[PDB]
């Protein structure tokens, strides 16, 4: 925001069978797209090196209000229990998302980013005035630090 | 007695002469290790653009 380096970006996971996309999309200036990148890899590494509780907290809370507000009404509950059903087997109730949630701490994001995050080879796309976006290895090099 | 005059004259000129080899034996076999492991290093960092494949896709 203060930068201005990007005009939007969001972090996403997505879920399919027996694998998935965990990272991030972005849109931006044709001479933000190196900065945008550095700053989003390095997020990564923070979280996987060392994220502290006190944010950790701030992510569970996000989460909790994020699954409690999305099921309002009946077409999204009915989604929920549609899709579920179909995924799990069942139908998760709200009460065991939030044991779920609250068994997550600092040490817990560490681990389970480090997991998938640290010293992996993304899948990268890049469309339109991508003159800057970082070439490969450059960006391979950016999914770890020297240090931890 | 000629023989021996020159290994002492060869050896006068250049005192070196076995410590040389010695490096050189070392410097050999270091090289036999180092030049295919960075000449390894540099084909792994390079291979994103050996592989790659270009397409022209005009409207
Ligand atoms: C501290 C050590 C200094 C150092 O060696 O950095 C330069 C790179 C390794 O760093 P990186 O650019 O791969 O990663 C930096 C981003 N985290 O070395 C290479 O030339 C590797 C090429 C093969």
């Amino acid at each position: 925001a203060t930068n201005k380096l990007c005009q939007s970006f969001q972090t996403f996971n997505i879920c399919y069978a027996d694998t998935g996309l965990l990272g991030a999309h972005f849109v931006c200036d044709h001479m933000s797209i190196d900065d945008m990148m550095f700053v989003l890899q390095g997020q990564w590494m923070r979280l996987c090196t060392s994220a502290t509780e006190s944010e950790v907290l701030r992510g569970k809370n996000l989460l909790r209000n994020a699954l409690v507000s999305h099921l309002d009404g009946t077409t999204p509950v009915c989604e929920d229990i549609g899709r579920s059903l179909l995924t799990y087997g069942r139908r998760i109730p709200l009460a065991e998302w939030e044991s779920r949630i609250a068994e997550v701490d600092a040490r817990v994001v560490r681990e389970v980013c480090s997991k998938y995050f640290y010293d992996q080879c993304p899948a990268v796309a890049g469309f339109g005035p991508i003159e800057q976006l970082p070439d490969y290895n450059r960006i391979r090099s950016g999914m770890f630090w020297l240090r931890f | 007695v000629a023989k021996d005059v020159c290994t002492f004259l060869r050896w006068a000129a250049e005192p070196e002469h076995d410590h040389r080899k010695r490096m050189g034996l070392k410097m050999l076999l270091m090289m036999g290790l180092l030049l295919p492991l960075v000449y390894a290093m540099k084909r792994h960092k390079w291979s994103v653009l050996k592989s790659r494949k270009l397409a022209y896709r005009p409207p």
